[PDB]
RNA sequence: AAGUUAUAAAUGAAGCGGUCUGGAAAGGCCCGCCAAAGACGGUAACAGCCCGGUAGUUGAAAUGGCUUUCCCUCCAGAGUGGAUCCUGAGUACGGCGGAACACGUGAAAUUCCGUCGGAAUCCGGGAGGACCAUCUCCCAAGGCUAAAUACUCCCUAGUGACCGAUAGUGAACCAGUACCGUGAGGGAAAGGUGAAAAGCACCCCGGAAGGGGAGUGAAACAGUUCCUGAAACCGUGUGCCUAC
RNA sequence: CGGAAAAAGCGGAGCCGUAGCGAAAGCGAGUCUGAAUAGGGCGCAUAAGUAACAGGUCGUAGACCCGAAACCAGGUGAUCU
RNA sequence: GGUUCGUGGUAGGAGAGCGUUCUAAGGGCGGUGAAGUCAGACCGGAAGGACUGGUGGAGCGCUUAGAAGUGAGAAUGCCG
């Protein structure tokens, strides 16, 4: 799972507190599996919002 | 002092400066440079297994309590046959230099040493047509040395040290070279024209 | 390695030419209501950090 | 080298610890009986007091570091003798004669002690009573 | 292609010197000798001159590497102008949430991740520890890059004020074995005849084992856990004492 | 760098000390406080350090030796139950 | 070398030493018998060191310095 452009996905990070206590945490992409052409052809395919909000053509 | 060929004859008369060849030693400086360096030559590759290096452990024998054995950890533990060592050697540089001063005090001391014992021997020259330890043995008879002596050397003195490298008492050096060490190591001392006044202008 | 100066120490201690420590006094925050001006006088100045505490804190500031 | 006879008290033979009663550094060796002092890495911190507050904790902090701060080179006036009368003495020089080695951020030459010679100096900054002794002496003076 | 090196090797000085001990001489004593060779090891005991060898000098058919030469391959670079044009966009930054920077949100610069927003682009843009101006230095959001650094399952030659068989690798010996465990996995113990098997022909007791002679050997109280053989331990015998 | 897993030589960058006082600016045999030239604190007067060795001790490291019950991480196990 | 005062000692401080393994140098004994081991009625103020003899059957002391895996009677110690 990962965007098929700039393949950003689930990097891991703390959750931190009030009192400052750390846990740990993963920061997920918002990825969204619609069509797009890989090459002269379609396929649906992971891709992110940022990549899709100017650029690529469903 | 005096000056003779390696014929055995007398060439002359050398002026060694008292800067040098001529103060009174001091014996414990002297002491001092010898042990720093016998004690930088050492190697120090020396090592033991401790409880951690140890191959196994981890295990704990038998239960805390109701055994009726002594409480234990490992079957690597010190007290244990086959354990670890506890502190036991590491690997370690021993070698320390005192300040230059001091070891340069300690040279000319041990050199003015040499001569107020006279075993100093210095020579016009010291040349070999090939090398020939037959050759240099008999110098060692035309001079009366026969006994162990470093030479110093920095001519032509092409064979030389071919020459002498088989005699086991005997060593040969190019006159920088000259240690408190390796001289005190020897008796006599057989230092050529050149190498002392090399010798000279470095002290 | 090397010792680590304790930073607690050096922010509050001060050193002299004997060597010595120097500190400042220390009830000296926030209720000088209850304390005399004769008082507070003297410990708004500094102190020297006495023998026996000296004994246990040098090597902690011998730098 | 088989007489080698080192200075005395140069040298001395390391107590050696839990080898016996007669040494007077047995069985307990130099630890005594059953505490936290008697144990392997035994002990407590070096400002520690059973807690009870640490003296550094009983008091203040004070100040503050400064980022320019300028420390200077402090020379007096006793090595000045050491030059002939009517020249001319400057960092360089004073660096090439050893007398210093660090121009930390400057020179600065105090009146500690006296001249007794004619000197012009040139420095980064001077004392006034330097100053005075230097010109007293008809020398004179230069700021860098 | 040439050279060099590594992977086989070759040649290589000088005492069977005499005598003493001795089971045996390499050792003692007296004479010599060689040495660019007195490193090491072995040999009936401590060998430069007995052996292998060492120093030194030579050499490699074949293969591999390295260094040079050639081939082969491929190669526009200075200046003056500067109409105009280009110079890394969903990034750079910002908000929120986290992290890395010695720096724990702290006044928090700088770098990075996720998500929202979202630039100028040369009279432009960034940094100089909030930030503003000025000054100075520099051109991001694209990529490559040896050397110096780190390590050693291995190979070659060697070193040790390192161990010397409860040590040293767990393992000096057919050891990751036997053995334990369903399994992952844990994990030992155990070296020494003698210079040479010359390893006791033959006889006697005995079913054998094991002995006693004989014999070998310097030695068998060195006889196939075999150099030495401590102490605990087990016994035989006896000088002195001991059953109010 | 040099060189024998050497010894010298080179290397003075830096470190310590020689001047301290002060939060600092800064002043300097004085300095800070303070209105002060006063007194007092710290210094100087009242000048020996430095490099290396060894001994003692302290700190960081397992730090003197042995010893928990427990915690965490990766795996092995339902041939018993 | 003398005079005076002293000379019980745990924790603990201070000092001087004995001994073991190794190294360097000097100088030595040792198959006409080394280390080791066994026995002794010797020596020194102590740790300890010699001598003699037996067994063993090839290496080891002494001296001055140096460096340490440095000296065990106990750890319900570990192995045999
Ligand atoms: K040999
Ligand atoms: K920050
Ligand atoms: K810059
Ligand atoms: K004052
Ligand atoms: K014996
Ligand atoms: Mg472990
Ligand atoms: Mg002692
Ligand atoms: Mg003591
Ligand atoms: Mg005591
Ligand atoms: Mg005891
Ligand atoms: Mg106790
Ligand atoms: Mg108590
Ligand atoms: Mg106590
Ligand atoms: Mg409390
Ligand atoms: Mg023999
Ligand atoms: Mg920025
Ligand atoms: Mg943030
Ligand atoms: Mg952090
Ligand atoms: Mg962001
Ligand atoms: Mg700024
Ligand atoms: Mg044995
Ligand atoms: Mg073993
Ligand atoms: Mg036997
Ligand atoms: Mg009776
Ligand atoms: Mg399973
Ligand atoms: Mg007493
Ligand atoms: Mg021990």
């Amino acid at each position: 799972k990962e965007c098929v452009i700039t393949g950003r996905k689930s990097r891991s990070g703390n959750k931190r507190s009030h009192a400052m206590n750390s846990s740990k945490r993963t920061w997920k992409a918002n990825l969204q599996k619609v069509r797009i052409l890989v090459n002269g052809k379609p396929k649906k395919v992971w891709v992110s919002a940022r990549a899709l909000k100017s650029g690529k053509v469903e | 002092l005096s000056l003779l060929k390696q014929d055995g004859t007398n060439a002359g008369e050398i002026t060694l400066n008292d800067t040098v060849f001529g103060i009174e030693p001091n014996e414990k400086v002297v002491v001092d440079v010898i042990l720093s360096q016998r004690a930088s030559l050492r190697q120090g590759t020396h090592k033991v297994k401790n409880r951690s290096e140890v191959r196994g452990g981890g295990r704990k024998p038998w239960r805390q309590k109701g055994t009726g054995r002594a409480r234990q950890g490992s079957i690597r533990s010190p007290q244990w046959r086959g354990g670890g060592v506890v502190f036991g050697p590491t690997p370690r540089s021993y070698a320390y230099k005192l300040p230059k001063k001091v070891r340069r005090l300690a040279i000319k001391s041990i050199l003015s040493s040499k001569v107020n014992e006279e075993k100093l021997v210095v020579l016009e020259g010291l040349t070999f047509d090939a090398p020939k330890t037959k050759e240099f043995a008999a110098f060692l008879k035309n001079i009366s040395v026969d006994t162990k002596a470093l030479i110093v050397v920095a001519g032509e003195s092409e064979n030389v040290e071919l020459s002498a490298r088989n005699l086991q008492g005997i060593t040969v050096i190019p006159a920088e070279s000259i240690s408190v060490l390796e001289v005190a190591k020897h008796d006599k001392l057989i230092i050529t024209k050149a190498a002392v006044e090399k010798v000279e202008e470095v002290l | 390695p090397k010792m680590k100066t304790h930073r607690g120490s050096a922010k509050r201690f001060k050193r002299t030419g004997s060597g010595k420590l120097k500190r400042r006094h220390g009830f000296t925050s926030h209720m000088f209501a209850n304390k005399s001006q004769k008082q507070k006088r003297k410990l708004r100045k500094s102190a020297m950090v006495s023998a026996g505490d000296f004994k246990r804190i040098r090597q902690m500031v011998a730098k | 080298l088989h007489e080698l006879k080192p200075s005395e008290g140069s040298r001395k033979e390391r107590n050696r610890v839990g080898r016996g009663t007669g040494s007077g550094n047995g069985k307990t060796s130099g630890r005594g009986h059953k505490g936290q002092k008697a144990r392997s890495g035994g002990g407590v911190r070096l400002g520690f007091e059973g807690g009870q507050l640490p003296l550094f904790r009983r008091i203040p902090k004070r100040g503050f570091t400064n980022i320019n701060r300028k420390e200077f080179a402090i020379v007096n006036l006793d090595v000045l003798n050491r030059f002939e009368d009517g020249t001319e003495v400057t960092p360089e020089l004073l660096v090439e004669t050893g007398i210093i080695r660090n121009e930390k951020s400057g020179i600065k030459i105090l009146s500690n002690g006296n001249i007794e010679k004619k000197l012009t100096v040139k420095a980064n900054k001077f004392s006034a009573a330097a100053k005075e002794a230097i010109e007293a002496a008809g020398g004179k003076t230069e700021v860098i």
